[PDB]
């Protein structure tokens, strides 16, 4: 399962 | 920084003529990642050619796998047609049976 | 027998035409079991094994939602990471995205790891400790401060540790009878004469699986890499992989030749000889 967050740079 | 693709052209199976097989053309480290795939035979585009999804090696360069039915005979000759923004001209590599 | 769980995302943008396009794919080992694409018609994260589809609706449902927001984030990211770089929108760039953990025998823990790159060359990256980034240049290290603030490495790293071993090991479970096989590979030899002073011997592996294999050529016993050669191991679109070596051998010479196949899925190496 991917992980649930993915930030801005 | 720009790279051009490995191109190799091959049977899923041993091939063996008139029987039902799978030709393959594997497009491995290039980048950017648009890049243009036929796969020809006796010239001509199969128009029923599927490819994996999109993805990269550690170096981030990409991958392809691009494929159709096909069942070999003796004269029928198959190539892979390549173009990528590396390439001045499209790239064609013959399907050799022992590569 | 360690294993790994990755997620590799590609998000490219297109300034002729309209919105970036945008591919996550998702491994185990070496066989792919998910895919997204923004431009696809479905809109839903899809599998892509057939161990995979005994997951229910919440489990697409949720993968779905967070991998539609990570698409929209990227989108975001190549906005801003143009900014940096004060690059033209007339250029097409690309975000690329690694992470993953892998386990031992035991299902343990053995490391995790998140890597990022713009344009095909290294942004940022989560470091060996789990705790700290690594900036490639100055534009990258605007974001590291950013992931600082935000502490995204202690967010990231109870991912790695956790939930993605967890995952792993139950997909690694329900998919055991295609994960956990060793598909040895089917060896044989074949010849090709060049001129009448010269032959090429090529030795095949077909149908193997994992990927990892060595090839090796030797002449009267002793190791062989002059006049070797060694193609990229290729997959044959089913799930197991091919790979061969060649040698140019003189002609009449080839009886002296061996070659010589290591893999997983072999009790003991195999040796061939013309």
């Amino acid at each position: 399962a991917i992980f649930q967050s993915s930030m801005t740079k | 920084i720009q790279r051009t693709p490995k191109i190799q052209v091959y049977s899923r199976h041993p091939a063996e003529n008139g029987k039902s097989n799978f030709l393959n053309c594997y497009v491995s480290g290039f980048h950017p990642s648009d890049i243009e795939v036929d796969l020809l035979k006796n010239g001509e585009r199969i128009e029923k050619v599927e490819h994996s999804d999109l993805s990269f090696s550690k170096d981030w360069s990409f991958y392809l796998l691009y494929y159709t039915e096909f069942t070999p005979t003796e004269k029928d000759e198959y190539a892979c047609r390549v173009n990528h923004v590396t390439l001045s001209q499209p790239k064609i590599v013959k399907w050799d049976r022992d590569m | 027998g360690s294993h790994s769980m990755r997620y590799f995302s590609t998000s490219v943008s297109r300034p002729g035409s309209g919105e970036p396009r945008f591919i996550a794919v998702g491994y185990v080992d070496d066989t792919q079991f998910v895919r997204f694409d923004s431009d696809a018609a479905s809109q839903r994260m899809e599998p892509r094994a057939p161990w995979i589809e005994q997951e229910g609706p919440e489990y697409w449902d949720q993968e779905t939602r967070n991998v539609k927001a990570h698409s929209q984030t990227d989108r975001e990211n190549l906005g801003t990471l143009r900014g940096y770089y004060n690059q033209s929108e007339a250029g097409s760039h690309t975000i690329q995205i690694m992470y993953g953990c892998d386990v031992g025998s035991d299902g343990r823990f053995l490391r995790g790891y998140e890597q990022h790159a713009y344009d095909g060359k290294d942004y940022i990256a989560l470091n060996e400790d789990l705790r700290s980034w690594t900036a490639a240049d100055m534009a990258a290290q605007i974001t590291q401060r950013k992931w600082e603030a935000a502490r995204r490495a202690e967010q990231l790293r109870a991912y790695l540790e956790g939930t993605c071993v967890e995952w792993l090991r139950r997909y690694l479970e329900n998919g055991k009878e295609t994960l956990q096989r060793t598909d040895p590979p089917k060896t044989h030899m074949t010849h090709h004469p060049i001129s009448d002073h010269e032959a090429t011997l090529r030795c095949w592996a077909l149908g193997f699986y994992p990927a990892e294999i060595t090839l090796t050529w030797q002449r009267d016993g002793e190791d062989q890499t002059q006049d070797t050669e060694l193609v990229e191991t290729r997959p044959a679109g089913d799930g197991t992989f091919q790979k061969w070596a060649a040698v140019v051998v003189p002609s009449g010479e080839e009886q002296r030749y061996t070659c010589h196949v290591q893999h997983e899925g072999l009790p003991k190496p195999l040796t061939l000889r013309w």
